[PDB]
């Protein structure tokens, strides 16, 4: 299938993944496009943050689904 | 034109041109309750032309649940007139007036109109006019844990910046005639299809460097297409591109026609199916109002709910909204209908406020067009929520009790918080806590700490402070300021000036923590957050975290024995340029600026310190060669700053300044070009100065050149400041000593280290006078200070940066940008700070409710610039199995008294089923079953504390209350296993 990952900076990234793909495997495809180490990646789907070890299907992420790639801020 | 001493921060997120539109925009705000006041507060601090209020209604006691500008005795008086007096006190540059009449024509005076606490019927009447005359219309409402914002900026509104981001930029390596632009060495361009870019400095295709934008077709992360361009050349080489932000028109529907086909902006893709329901409910809330004379459903009332529910079905069909009404959900809005939470007002306030700025600047993508939010998870479940418990009480907390109940209100009152930080977020936090009545009870108590003082620029995001407060402590001033908003806090707040960290552990010790209910961060640096986090985890206390960056902001809740801590996840470090890029091969203005800043520190700070240190520490000289990295630099800094070059007149300083010029903008350059010829080549036969390396060019002095002059003036003045000499400003004075200057010839030496003595150095230290000869003498080191102009600090750096800029043919930058980068300023404003504070408190109530289910907490992430909001459940602390029992790798620990080694060992084996094989404290090994029967026999009988002091050979400190230990042991199977730490409570 194909999913979309919109980031806090308004950027949209298109990925070619399978429902059985692992989150670790997704983070990497993202690292190849944006260059963000999987460790710093915060992917959220339908109010749930994705965790390594599980898979896209474990989050019911289906075709054409949209995820968010957010980050923590240092400013206060 | 624009006050950069105040709007400094906010200008980095909005921009000048953007604020000039604001200063010429009049805003109107209907309603002056929690929401309305919050909106105003921000709009005022924002810098619009003026603010106009309108709210005839009295001042019910319940209004004080979120209206921090209404006191106990203002009851009766029109909220409009009562608050206008304080909002005017916020931003001087912004006048605040009131109006008693609501004229349709009168509206054409304001660029934007905010509508709060108004019936739908009245709303239409207002939008119909506003929309037709092209007048920004915004409507919002806070109903308990529910909220809603609507926007209408005309059917032809134009946006000139849709994301707020800085126009991308990047160096090129090549570009085919087909339009195949290839980025530099592994450099990412970060462009999206449909983006436009212009070019500059591209050889092989001159007509390309004209400026005309070109649509981009991303072919990969390192390459993109712009279409065939063979009619401009055959192949371009190394250049630089720049993204062109193309505006776009956004067509808004009238509240009337949009009410039919509403366009939702989902703030949470997890509650995807709720906005529609809310669209109905909120209108039903309006209908019900008219029926009962503008009054809303009674708190947790069932009869009103039933009726309310009917109105839903009423408009559900008339609007022909084909949806399955969710009775339970919708009825919830009826119960909480009278709810007036301050957190909800802070959230929707900063949010709406930002929208107003958008409508008056055409900057950032607006909410189009329905924003229905809810934090239903906040609703308490550890107390009884009934029509009875949520009944009014005649106190300022009715608006809150209406949602959580009187029973719950007690818990909030008896809280013992600890706010770390008193800046932007700090103020908003206190404000919210005041309205919520935190620490108002008996055992309640707030503790605010911060080691910084108030500054002009701070008065833009930190409202609890005033200009006349500048120079005063934040924690202390904010504390007092809060006692006025809710007197019930007087004597309930303790302020501190201690910097939270390892040192302050004296004040914030075990006893201090064991009392706290929870901790909230309002910090500005990652290091501090980390420290607090660690402590909270050790003391098993909850922590509320939040951050901001311009329009972006984030929230994170860390609850004990449930979620992971703040430091459990990782964040990207600070981007620091390569030492050899700033030193010799800069290509971006940011490079020269960082360089300029080291130059500053290297000529007016580092050297001075060595002078004073030499006149204070006895064995300073000796201990230097033993530690100091560049003992040479040290010895020289003294020799030159004490005698070799000690000035005696500003005129003698101008000579020094002039010398520096050639030393860092001429000779240094020459020396480089000597080691690396302006056309020399590499081993691959490629031009050494190609791509990432711009060929420099020594600069000859010129008494009549802004940069050249600005540098001399700054440099000289600063050198003076060091020795204490009257700095001059009259230009003629410089010429009179510079025009008659003769610089010693410079010839680049052979054999110099450029990255891509035992007697000399020690002999020079003998040419220096003994500290004895200059007893009591000291120099004045220059402490960098971005926020000022009477110090020549930024003036220096700008010039120094723009001078090195000329060296490497790099485009210069005004002191506005230079200040931003040189001082590493964090762009930010009031809007974001408010949004986070709200979200933060919306979670705070979840902690006092004692919610144990993780799916109920939420971490926030948002970017006002694009109207993006997203939340996610917190990550669970990593668990682990030891002897079948599940343990928390983050929170569980073994609590034991100061027992004997033998005892502790027996304990683990008899009570935990663990055979302790190794015990340690820090880097010291206290015990190990594989040690000789001697070492053991002599220690086993000792008490832990005793054993520690012995092995450490350093007796414990009497200010300690705890003592952490690590252990290694085997489970019941004899197999090594990992267990929690041990906390000896001695
Ligand atoms: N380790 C710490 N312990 C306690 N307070 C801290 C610590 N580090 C930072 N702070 C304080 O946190 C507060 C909130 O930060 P904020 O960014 O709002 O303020 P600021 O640094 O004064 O603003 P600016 O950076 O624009 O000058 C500040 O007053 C700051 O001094
Ligand atoms: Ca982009
Ligand atoms: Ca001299
Ligand atoms: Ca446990
Ligand atoms: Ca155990
Ligand atoms: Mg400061
Ligand atoms: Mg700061």
């Amino acid at each position: 299938m194909q999913i979309f990952v919109k980031t806090l900076t308004g950027k949209t990234i298109t990925l070619e993944v399978e429902s059985s793909d692992t989150i670790d495997n997704v983070k990497s495809k993202i690292q190849d496009k944006e260059g963000i180490p999987p460790d710093q990646q915060r992917l959220i789907f339908a109010g749930k943050q994705l965790e390594d070890g599980r898979t896209l299907s474990d989050y019911n992420i289906q075709k054409e689904s949209t995820l968010h790639l957010v980050l923590r801020l240092r400013g206060g | 034109t624009i006050d950069e001493g105040l709007y400094s921060r906010q200008l980095y997120v909005l921009g000048h041109e953007a604020m000039k539109q604001m200063s010429q925009s009049n805003v109107l705000i209907i309603g002056c309750k929690g929401l309305g006041v919050e909106i105003a507060k921000n709009v005022c601090l924002a810098g619009v032309k003026s603010v106009t209020l309108y709210d005839p209604q009295p001042t019910r006691i319940e209004d004080l649940s979120s209206q921090y500008f209404l006191t106990e005795d203002d009851i009766g008086v029109p909220r409009a007139k009562v608050t206008v007096s304080k909002l005017a006190e916020l931003n001087q540059y912004v006048p605040v007036s009131v109006v008693d009449e609501l004229s349709t024509e009168y509206l054409k005076n304001f660029k934007c109109v905010v509508v709060t606490e108004t019936s739908l019927t009245k709303q239409l009447e207002i939008n119909d006019f506003t929309h037709k005359n092209h007048i920004a219309y915004i409507a919002a409402d806070s109903r308990g844990l529910f909220g809603s914002i609507f926007c209408d900026f005309g059917e032809n509104f134009i946006c000139t910046d849709t994301d707020g981001n800085e126009p991308l930029t990047g160096m090129i390596a090549s570009i085919t005639d087909d339009g195949v632009v290839t980025m530099l060495e592994e450099t990412r361009h970060g462009l999206e299809n449909g983006d436009f870019v212009k070019f500059t400095e591209v050889k092989g295709m001159p007509g390309l460097n004209d400026g005309t934008p070109r649509k981009v077709e991303v072919k990969g992360p390192y390459t993109f297409s712009i279409g065939s361009v063979k009619d401009l050349g055959s192949a371009g080489y190394n250049g630089v591109f720049t993204q062109v932000k193309v505006p776009t028109k956004i067509s808004f529907k009238s509240l009337r026609e949009s009410l039919k086909d509403p366009e939702y902006v989902y703030p949470d893709f997890g509650k995807m199916m709720r906005p529609p329901q809310y669209h109905i409910a909120f209108q039903a809330l309006s209908a019900f109002a008219d029926a009962h004379e503008g009054s809303l459903p009674r708190p947790r009332n069932d009869i009103d709910a039933a009726e309310f529910f009917e109105f839903c079905k009423k408009i559900a069909s008339t609007l022909q909204f084909d949806v399955e009404l969710d009775e339970k959900l919708i009825k919830e809005i009826s119960y909480q209908a009278r709810g007036d939470l301050v957190a909800m007002s802070a959230f929707l306030g900063g949010a709406v406020a930002q929208e107003v700025l958008k409508a008056t600047t055409s900057k950032f993508y607006p909410l189009k067009q329905y924003f229905y939010f809810d934090s239903l998870e906040s609703l308490p479940s550890s107390v009884t929520i009934s029509e009875e418990t949520c009944k009014p009480r005649g106190c300022r907390y009715d608006g809150q009790i209406a949602v959580f109940g009187s029973e719950f209100q007690e818990k909030i009152a008896s809280l013992s918080t600890f706010l770390v930080g008193a800046g932007a977020i700090g103020c908003e936090m206190l404000k919210n806590w005041a309205m919520m009545g935190v620490a108002t009870g008996e055992s309640g108590h707030i503790s605010v700490t911060d080691m910084d003082s108030i500054e002009k620029s701070n008065l833009n995001r930190q409202f609890l402070f005033r200009p006349r407060d500048v120079g005063k402590l934040k924690s202390e001033c904010a504390s007092t300021a809060v006692s006025i908003m809710n007197p019930s806090l007087t004597g309930k707040i303790t302020s501190y000036q201690e910097r939270v960290g390892p040192e302050s552990e004296g004040i914030f010790g075990d006893e201090f923590f064991e009392k706290l209910s929870l901790v909230t961060n309002a910090l500005d640096n990652v290091e501090a957050r980390m420290y607090v986090d660690r402590r909270c985890v050790f003391f098993e206390k909850p922590l509320l975290e939040s951050g901001t960056l311009g329009t972006k902001g984030n929230t994170q809740v860390v609850v004990p024995h449930l979620t992971e801590s703040y430091g459990s996840s990782q964040d990207p470090p600070e981007k620091s340029f390569p030492i050899c890029t700033l030193k010799n091969f800069p290509n971006r203005i940011e490079h020269t600026i960082a360089w300029a800043r080291d130059l500053f520190e290297g000529l007016f700070k580092q050297p001075i310190d060595n002078v004073n240190m030499y006149l204070s520490s006895p064995n300073f000289l000796e201990t230097s060669l033993k530690t100091s990295s560049n003992p040479r630099e040290v010895l020289e800094n003294i020799r030159d700053y004490l005698v070799t070059e000690k000035p005696l007149s500003f005129e003698e300083c101008i000579m020094w300044a002039r010398l520096q010029f050639d030393k860092f903008f001429n000779n240094n350059i020459q020396q480089l070009l000597f080691n690396f010829p302006k056309d020399s080549v590499t081993s691959t036969g490629q031009p050494f100065w190609s791509g990432p390396k711009r060929a420099p060019t020594p600069l000859s002095f010129d008494i009549h050149n802004r940069e050249h002059f600005d540098f001399i003036v700054a440099a000289a003045s600063l050198y003076a400041f060091n020795y204490g000499l009257k700095s001059e400003t009259d230009p003629a004075i410089y010429e009179r000593v510079l025009a008659g200057y003769n610089p010693p010839p410079f010839a680049p030496k052979s054999g110099i280290k450029i990255q891509v003595d035992k007697q000399e150095l020690k002999s020079i230290a003998d040419s220096l006078p003994p500290p004895s000869s200059l007893v009591g003498f000291r120099l004045t080191p220059a402490e960098f200070e971005k926020d000022d102009d009477s110090n020549h600090h930024i003036d220096f750096i700008t010039a120094a940066s723009n001078l090195r800029a000329m060296n490497y043919d790099i485009t210069p930058a005004d002191r506005f940008k230079t200040k931003f980068v040189a001082g590493k300023i964090v762009p930010a404003m009031c809007t974001s700070t408010a949004v986070v504070s709200g979200l933060v408190c919306l979670e705070l109530v979840k902690l006092v409710d004692g919610k144990k289910k993780i799916e109920e907490y939420k971490n926030g992430f948002f970017n006002l610039a694009i109207g993006l909001f997203t939340f996610s459940d917190p990550i669970a602390s990593p668990k682990m199995k030891v002897n079948g029992k599940e343990i928390d790798k983050i929170w569980d620990r073994y609590n034991l008294p100061d027992c004997t080694l033998q005892e502790l060992i027996d304990y683990f084996q008899k009570e935990e089923g663990l055979e302790v094989t190794m015990l340690s404290s820090g880097v010291s090994l206290l015990y190990a079953n594989f040690q000789p029967p001697k070492k053991l026999a002599e220690r086993l009988p000792l008490k832990i504390s005793e054993l520690v002091e012995q092995i450490t050979k350093k007796k414990l400190e009497p200010f300690r209350k705890h003592l952490v230990l690590e252990i290694c042991c085997d489970d019941a199977n004899g197999e090594d296993v990992e267990v929690p730490f041990i906390c000896i409570k001695l």
